[PDB]
């Protein structure tokens, strides 16, 4: 199995002017014959469809209705893709009957002062992401182009559409943030490094080193890393919730702090000496040079029946504009250009974390507009392959795509003020949804 | 044809390549893989490869059970019979079977290597008498070897068979004879056509003919092939002989024939020795006794000859051909004018088995068919005699064949074997004269002497005239009989075949489930005895693995001026082929490839990695190199004195005034003592296996090893890499007892570097005659002294020194001499005393550390004082506890702080000595030839390394949500039971049930920079480390047990985690505060001291030198054991070790230095006929030792140096022979001892092979 | 491709290998499983249900 399926009931009371006064939003979700992690994807996506906006008054309700297809599970954004993209589907729908422009609705509603979500949790440079993100792209200019562009042709047409966001992330419970590391070090000054995180293409591994240079101040070069096993770090959480670096990134430090300080008296003695030097006298003087660390978690509580809590350590604030071309007689379509810029906050690997959002870019956008399943009315999976199930390939991709971090920002919650940026991109992705919706319209 | 048939456990193996070389063992383990049976040498010796076969007799209809070695057992003879292995009677994963139990839980296993061959030697007892008694027990262990435990907890466990404490022997599964397997019936219907099979290898073909026709044939065609029943030769003289074409005679029945009638017994070639024992004795007993003499000669040589292991399998044919020089049946078969019955395809004849037959006499083309033993007339007389390192499965040093017929002298003859190169006038002259000794004795003495390798032949030709003798009396014994001083009367009665261990209990309030003080059985004793231990060797081989074979230095000195292995890269399935120059970076003091020069005579000088081991042996083999010898060369310690060669500076220790005190002094003696070397012959011999996990340089490293960090370094430093890259693993250890501490990391580096240039994983295992060759042993000693003395006994000065001989690198040899010095004082206070020591080093193989460490070399020499000042003045035990401490002292180098005295008077009492002792007395005056000895040496060893920093130690302890908990610590399970241990403390902290806890391994992952598991220290410093890990979790638990003070383990656990409590946490032991200044020469090293004391008793054959070991008690100061059990294994264990040096083991080298004495068939250990019958040991009641944890004591080296008891046991017992009618050499041996008794045949031939190191 | 991932470890002698079947209704009693062909199918070692 895979993403939980989602259908969207909706009733917006606004206003002529574009401002949404209330939204009685209704979420249910295709969970399949087993529960996994279903009613935490509900619970999530009912948390986070809000996104960027402030509806004053906002009813949001959610059931995980199960049924007889194989159990589906967690995906890249976990529940917040699907939601938020019901919301969205209202600006443009409450856009649409006012006749005015998109973006000017959606930066009506949107976060100005410091606010709450509607779970009560309460700063915000989501609003510097849109503006650098307005100006990268020179979205006024190029929908201009845009519009005569659908006024010189009539069997094309083409659509340009600007998405805000406001992300966010970390397992529900405190006890889900804990992390742990073993560090270890030989006589010879060389560094075996081991944690709870697992290496997916994301790079915590490659990170972990980075940390561990840091605090033990030797190059990378001395510090390597064999792989993550039970036998090492015990009682171990799943590497999700975009978390995965912060957490173990605190055990590791703690690793690396524990055992400097107990070379403390080394480096006094010769303190001009040799990192090699250092660990054979730590030897030869009976200071350990095993040992563990460990990281409590981010205090996080919520409390269903009272509606409200502090979940989440902090947000991720971002937006990308998208520019699309549909071949009104096929229903084809190419992806012109694309930008996203993106809270990363002190990125700990800026090319790792461009990355991330280069790629879960892709994923989403192949959630909506190119990935297809299809069941009989039995619940027979039709579409079993790469014969029948399309990814994006080369091709399909923005020509012109660009990413960029905002300028770096205190974050002091998170080691480094750094700021998980692995699901981030993925809602971004109907950003050319809502540019091919465009272009329907204009037709 | 082709198809090779038999059933293994029942399951039914078809093998459609057979290949006639290969043998059951490597069948077992590398094709079927079970590894529960190993093998730890190949020569048929240790039975630690003993299985069970099965065969049905369809003319019989009988189903017959017998054990053999399966290194020796040519799969290609199985074709039909059944077999099972350890894991074939039982298993952990169905149900166990007493055997297996029963062993475990007595305690009968410690290392577990020579377990699986044990179970199986009494399995087999079983399934043939399952109500055995003890006569029967002692035949199927005969053969089997064991280096840990001593025999006493094995042999206590088979005894369980029949009709405080260690165990629980009410617990026991009963044994249910109709509950084993069942004889393949698929196998019966089998054995109801006949038809030639033959069997193709890569260089060798089997053919086994089904009719003497055809037999006669292939053999007139193929006059070269050999006949293979037993193997028991062909297995050992072929390794490097390769026969093209194989014959079975196994399936022809006229040669398995048995017909008594009338004038003469007439046995069939193919008759095992077994069925020959069965058989002889079947016929004796239904004849008078002047008709049997020699039917009783072959019986008396029979039961001594081997094991039951090779009787079942070795042929009388096969025996009889191959004549061998020592061969105990042939001296006597010949003397008795048998008959050969041979036929080839052109007829029938008779060749007789005479003098002579023993050439330098069958055509090759004939085929020995029976052989016609006669019965002995009325008036004629035949005997045998034999003399042999160990009362039986050993070869004879000399064995004789007599006979006459008369008491006039109307006939005679004599066969001697163990002088000429065969088995060998003086007789002839001898017709007519009545019953001419002292005359026959000049006579014979002249001819043997006129008829090797070998050495020793004073002592060969004694032996060859006091066998005269004694035919001598046996004869006219029978004749007085028939129609005589008593103290003669006894030579005639020989010596035949060989108890309470005892502890204070744990406190009434101590829990069930808190395991420490508690005899908890060794935690994988099962699986030793299961087969399901996977030591080194055991892991399958991976897609691509290769197995690595090196050539070694023959000479011990020299230049290597050409080195061509350019046959050896082209052989069968060779890879590649290793030099110096393919080490990536730092090859060694020592090197792991010799380079340019070779210094000792085993140093390895290439390797070549094949894709199998056998194809890597027979192209090492192939490999050519010239060498220009370097003279000067260095071998014998009295040479490298002349030569001034050393390791380190000499170092000296001086306490009060030796110079002005040897005047004060009544009496001065000066003297000499050499003691031997040792090896430690671990039954799992050295093993590793370097497996490159393929990426970033990493690799893991599954290594045989007392120290797995060492061997880290060793490897990381030799390819040029972080020791980050290299994960070092260690579950288990098949033995060490020191020889695997510096050695492995070193063999782990020439496996390593192979890895590097063919890029795959390389195993690397030593055979064992290589093994003793390349890894050295202990360190032999030589003392010299001067003691001045009073009157009275008490020693007032001694002026000691000590050299060893440390071979060809520095190794450990230098902290050995340091450490012999520092202890060899023992128990006595010597005012005024001097010892100074020098490692001298020579060109043999690099010696290391043994279980004792330089002790048991250097506390021998100051006890050769006591003795022999006790001698000059005219009792022992007197002269002993004169010297030996009283009140609070200070060793020879100024540490201070004695229960010593308690074990000393403890075992006065429970030997009963002064009583005993009486006893010996009367016997030396009734006995003339014989005489007995006595002896009590007391005992103050220590422990721990020399300085601080090597007594850390590490642990990681990890617990789980479930509430089970993995332990992970720096030592390693050898045997001596750390693991367990471990275990135990986890028990006590987290005060969980031991079943919670569970131990994978050692590891350089989990637990990184260890120091060797040595010094008796091992458990006493990760003891420290995993109850410091325990303590910080549960302090850590603290809240937890608080909210919920009466819940369980497991609800504190889960709780934990979901509160954000760290569950995973390590643990670290300083060490304890050791430091030593040589130049002030003192210091406080030692945390404490072990106190024991030994009481041993013998009786030797003045004629003969053997002897035998009557008693032994142990006391020794355990102080609150950790594990009852386990330490009492250590110390009847190391007792044994101990005894072997110094009266049994050997090691023999040319005077350039090569070893004679390479493996099992001529290396002797203790078997279990030579542990003394009665053997008692016993603790100190508890008393306080608080420094180590939970007052506790490491006990592992302790028991080595009480050996010397039956040392000065025998050493009283040749005084008292040459009294009615000194300073004696470690190694008192038949030999030595035989010659210490001279009489009337040892005056006739004054005085090479061997030069003593 | 030096990076081993889980598929690229070697096997070992005697490793085996594991197809499943799967249903192919989406909801329904199972009746009868009979397997007898398969057991003794080419170098199958057991049918684990
Ligand atoms: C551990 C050990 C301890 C031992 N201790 C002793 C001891 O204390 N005293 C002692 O005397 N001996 C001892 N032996 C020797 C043992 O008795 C011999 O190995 C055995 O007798 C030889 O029998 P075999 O069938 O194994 O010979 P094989 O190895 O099978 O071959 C013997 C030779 O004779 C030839 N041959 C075999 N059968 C026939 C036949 N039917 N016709 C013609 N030619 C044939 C073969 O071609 C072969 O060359 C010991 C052996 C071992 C392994
Ligand atoms: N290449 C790659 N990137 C990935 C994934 C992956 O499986 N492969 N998983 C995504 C998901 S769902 C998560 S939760 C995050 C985990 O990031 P972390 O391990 O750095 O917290 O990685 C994201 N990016
Ligand atoms: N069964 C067995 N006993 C043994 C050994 C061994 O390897 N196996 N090694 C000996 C040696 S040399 C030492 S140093 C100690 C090591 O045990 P410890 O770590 O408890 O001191 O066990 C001694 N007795
Ligand atoms: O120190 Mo033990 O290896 S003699
Ligand atoms: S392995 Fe067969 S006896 Fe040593
Ligand atoms: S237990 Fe027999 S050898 Fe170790
Ligand atoms: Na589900
Ligand atoms: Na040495």
């Amino acid at each position: 199995g895979g993403r939980h399926p989602l259908l969207g009931k909706y009733k917006i009371g606004f206003m002529n002017n574009g401002k949404i006064k209330a939204a009685d939003i209704q979420l249910y979700i295709n969970g399949g014959c087993t529960p996994d992690d279903s009613e935490l994807v509900i619970e999530y996506a009912l948390l986070k469809l809000e996104n960027a906006y402030k509806i004053p008054n906002l009813r949001v309700r959610g059931r995980v209705c199960k049924t007889n297809l194989p159990s589906n599970t967690a995906f890249r954004g976990f529940g917040f893709p699907q939601g938020a993209f019901v919301t969205e589907t209202c600006m443009s729908a409450v856009a649409a009957k006012c006749r005015l422009p998109p973006e000017k609705v959606r930066e009506l509603n949107m976060y100005r002062t410091i606010d709450r979500t509607i779970h009560n949790q309460e700063p915000t440079n989501l609003l510097q992401c849109w503006e650098a993100c307005v100006e990268n792209s020179s979205y006024y200019n190029r929908k201009k182009a845009v519009d005569e562009f659908n006024q010189q042709r009539f069997w094309k047409k083409r659509g340009i559409a600007i998405i805000p966001m406001k992300f966010s992330v970390g397992f529900p419970k405190t006890f889900y943030y804990q992390a742990a590391a073993l560090v270890q070090i030989y006589t010879d000054g060389s560094v075996l490094v081991a944690h709870g995180g697992v290496e997916l293409g994301q790079g915590i591994n490659t990170k972990m080193i980075q940390v561990a240079s840091r605090e033990l101040k030797i190059p990378m070069s001395y510090i390597h890393l064999d792989e993550m096993s039970t036998v090492t770090v015990p009682n171990t959480v799943t590497t999700g919730a975009s978390t995965g670096a912060d957490v173990n990134g605190r055990a590791v430090q703690n690793a690396c702090q524990i055992l400097m300080k107990r070379l403390e008296p080394i480096i006094k003695q010769n303190p001009s000496g040799t990192w090699e030097e250092w660990v054979k006298e730590a030897f030869v003087q009976s200071i350990s040079l095993s040992a563990t660390g460990y990281f409590r978690g981010y205090q996080a509580d919520m409390d269903w029946e009272k509606g409200e809590g502090d979940i989440f350590p902090y947000f991720v604030f971002g937006a990308a504009c998208s520019e699309v071309e549909i071949d009104c007689l096929t229903g084809a379509h190419k992806n012109i250009r694309t930008d996203i810029v993106m809270d990363g906050s002190f990125s700990i690997n800026p090319a790792v974390d461009i990355g991330q959002i280069e790629g879960a870019f892709v994923q989403g956008l192949g959630l909506y507009t190119l990935e297809e399943l299809k069941y009989s009315p039995e619940g027979v999976l039709y579409t079993r392959g790469p014969h029948q199930y399309k990814i994006a390939s080369v091709t399909d991709i923005p020509e012109e795509f660009h990413v960029s971090l905002l300028t770096p920002t205190p974050n002091p919650k998170a080691i480094y003020s750094s700021k998980g940026l692995g699901e981030a991109g993925t809602f971004l992705g109907c950003s050319v949804f809502f540019a091919i919706a465009a272009a329907v319209a204009a037709a | 044809s082709d198809e090779l048939i038999f059933f293994v456990n029942g399951k039914k193996v078809t093998e459609r390549n057979a290949d006639p070389e290969v043998n059951l063992l490597f069948y077992l383990r590398k094709v079927i893989r079970l590894t529960g049976t190993k093998y730890g040498c190949g020569g048929g010796d240790c039975g630690a490869c003993t299985v069970m076969i099965s065969r049905y007799d369809p003319i019989s209809k009988r189903i017959s059970h017998f054990s053999a070695t399966a290194c020796l057992v040519p799969i290609c003879s199985l074709h039909g019979a059944a077999v099972t292995t350890v894991e074939g009677i039982g298993s952990t994963k169905t149900r166990i079977h007493p055997v297996q139990e029963r062993i475990a839980k007595g305690h009968g296993t410690q290392c577990g290597f020579c377990t699986p061959g044990m179970v199986m030697s009494i399995y087999t007892l079983l399934r043939n008498h399952p109500e055995p008694s003890t006569e029967q027990i002692m035949e199927t262990l005969g053969g089997n070897l064991c280096r840990c435990t001593g025999y006493r907890p094995i042999v206590e466990s088979a005894k369980s068979f029949c009709p405080t404490k260690l165990y629980e022997k009410k617990e026991f599964q009963p044994l249910d004879p109709t509950q084993e397997l069942i004889f393949p019936p698929e196998l019966m219907r089998m054995a109801e056509q006949n038809t030639v099979l033959t069997f193709r290898g890569e260089r060798t073909t089997w053919i086994a003919p089904g009719t003497l026709n055809d037999l006669l044939e292939l053999k007139m065609k193929h006059p070269s092939a050999p006949l293979v029943i037993g193997n028991t030769y062909l297995g050992l003289h072929m390794k490097d002989v390769s026969y093209p074409i194989i014959i079975s005679p196994a399936r022809i029945l006229e040669l398995f024939v048995v017909t008594n009638t009338k004038q003469g017994l007439t046995l069939g070639t193919g008759l095992s020795l077994t069925q020959v024992k069965n058989v002889l004795s079947d016929v004796v007993s239904r004849l008078p006794k002047e008709k049997t003499q020699i039917y009783c000669a072959l019986l008396k040589q029979l039961k001594t000859l081997a094991g039951q292991q090779i009787r079942n399998v070795a042929s009388l044919g096969g025996h009889i051909i191959s004549r061998l020089p020592t061969s105990d049946l042939n001296p006597i078969l010949g003397i008795g004018n048998c008959i050969l019955n041979v036929a080839s395809t052109e007829g029938i004849q008779q060749i007789p088995l005479n003098d002579h037959f023993l050439a330098g006499i069958l055509k090759p083309e004939q085929v020995l068919i029976s052989v016609f033993v006669p019965r002995s007339s009325k008036w004629e007389f035949v005997s045998a005699f034999r003399q042999a390192p160990r009362q039986q499965n050993a070869f004879a040093t000399v064995n004789a064949g007599m006979k006459v017929v008369f008491n006039t002298i109307t006939d005679l003859g004599i066969l001697y074997g163990g002088i000429g190169a065969t088995v060998i006038k003086s007789c002839r002259q001898l017709i007519g004269r009545c019953w001419m000794l002292d005359d026959a004795g000049k006579m014979i003495c002249e001819e043997v002497s006129l008829l090797a390798p070998g050495g020793m032949e004073e002592y060969r030709k004694t032996l060859a005239i006091s066998f005269l003798f004694m035919f001598y009396l046996d004869v006219l014994k029978q004749l007085k009989t028939r129609d005589i001083s008593q103290k003669l009367l006894h030579i005639l009665e020989d010596f035949p075949l060989t108890g309470m261990q005892s502890f204070q209990d744990v406190d009434f309030q101590q829990p069930l489930q808190d395991p420490i003080g508690r005899p908890i059985m060794h935690q994988s004793g099962i699986k030793h005895a299961t087969g399901e231990a996977v030591f080194c060797d055991d892991m399958s081989v991976l897609p691509g693995e290769l197995f690595l074979a090196v050539v070694t230095s023959s000479k011990s000195h020299a230049k290597i001026i050409s080195l061509d292995a350019s046959e050896a890269l082209a052989s069968l399935g060779v890879v590649d082929v290793v030099t110096a120059r393919d080490v990536p970076g730092d090859n060694g003091e020592e090197s792991l490839y010799a380079q340019d020069e070779v210094i000792c005579v085993g140093q390895i000088v290439c390797a070549v990695a094949a894709d199998s081991y056998a194809h890597a042996q027979q192209a090492a083999k192939k490999v050519k190199i010239v060498y220009q010898d370097i003279e000067p060369m260095i071998v014998t310690v009295q040479d490298a004195l002349q030569y001034e060669s050393f390791i380190g500076p000499e170092r000296k220790l001086e306490q009060g005034n030796v110079e002005e005190a040897f005047q004060c002094a009544d009496q001065i003696l000066e003297g000499e003592v050499h003691l031997g070397g040792q090896e430690h012959f671990y039954m799992e011999t050295q093993s590793v296996r370097v497996v490159p996990k393929g990426e970033d340089k990493e690799m893991d490293i599954y290594v045989s090893s007392q120290d797995a960090a060492f061997t880290q370094e060793m490897v990381a430093r030799t390819l040029g890499i972080p020791k980050n890259r290299i994960n070092c693993h260690v579950k288990r250890v098949g033995g060490a007892f020191g020889g695997k501490a510096s050695k492995p990391g070193l063999l782990a580096s020439v496996a390593a570097v192979a890895a590097q240039k063919t890029g795959r994983p390389i195993r690397f295992i030593l055979e064992r005659r290589d093994d003793m060759l390349i890894t050295g042993g202990r360190h032999p000693l030589l003392g010299k002294y001067k003691i001045g003395f009073m009157n009275n006994g008490k020693i007032k000065a001694a002026d000691i020194q000590l050299y060893i001989n440390g071979g060809c690198t520095p190794d450990d040899s230098e902290l050995v001499i340091e450490y012999a010095l520092l202890k060899l004082e023992n128990a006595y206070k010597i005012p005024n005393l001097r010892v100074r020591g020098r490692v001298c080093k020579t060109n043999l193989p690099s010696n290391t550390a043994f279980r004792g460490f330089g002790f048991p070399q250097g506390a021998f020499v100051t006890e050769t004082c006591m003795s022999a000042v006790a001698a000059k003045c005219r009792p022992p035990e007197k002269v002993r506890e004169l010297n030996m401490y009283r009140t609070i002292d200070r060793t020879i180098h100024n540490q201070e702080f004695t229960n010593l005295l308690q074990c000393w008077e403890a075992c006065v009492e429970n030997s009963s000595y002064y009583n005993r002792k009486k006893a010996v007395d009367e016997f030396n005056q009734q006995r003339f030839w014989k005489k007995r000895g006595i002896a009590i040496i007391p005992m103050k060893f220590s422990v721990g390394f020399p300085k601080t920093f090597y007594y850390q130690a590490a642990a990681l302890v990890q617990i789980y949500t479930d509430g089970s908990v993995l332990v992970a610590h720096g030592g390693v399970e050898l045997g001596q039971g750390i693991n367990t241990k471990m275990i135990q403390v986890a028990s006590r902290e987290l005060k969980i049930p031991m079943s919670y806890i569970h131990l994978d391994e050692m590891s350089t992952v989990t637990v990184p920079n260890t120091v060797t598991t040595g010094a008796s220290t091992g458990a006493d410093v990760n003891g420290r480390a995993v109850q410091n890990a325990c303590q910080i979790l549960m302090k850590r638990l603290e809240p937890i047990i608080k909210q919920n003070p009466s819940g369980t383990w497991e609800e504190w656990v889960k709780e934990a985690f979901v509160q954000s409590i760290s569950l995973s946490a390590t643990g670290y032991f300083r060490g304890y505060q050791a430091d030593m200044d040589w130049e002030k020469g003192e210091g406080d090293i030692f945390p404490y001291f072990v106190f024991g004391a030994a009481c041993s008793e013998v009786e030797i054959d003045c004629l003969t030198g053997a002897h035998k070991n009557i008693r032994t008690d142990i006391v020794m100061d355990g102080s609150f054991s950790i594990n009852p059990a386990v330490d009492i294994g250590q110390i009847e264990g190391a007792f044994v070790q101990g005894l072997g040096l110094y009266t049994l083991e050997e090691l023999k080298y040319s005077p350039e230095g090569v070893l004679y004495t390479r493996g099992p068939h001529q290396y002797k250990i203790a078997s279990v006929t030579d542990i003394p019958e009665e053997f008692h040991v016993s603790l100190l009641t508890p008393t306080p030792n608080p420094k180590a944890i939970y007052s506790s004591k490491g006990l592992g080296e302790a028991g080595t140096f009480l050996g010397c008891s039956v040392f000065f046991a025998i050493a009283a017992a040749v005084a008292a022979a040459r009294e009615e009618r000194w300073a004696i050499n470690s190694p008192a041996t038949a030999e030595v001892i035989r010659m210490a008794c001279e009489d009337q045949f040892t005056n006739l031939v004054p005085q090479p092979w061997s030069i003593p190191v």
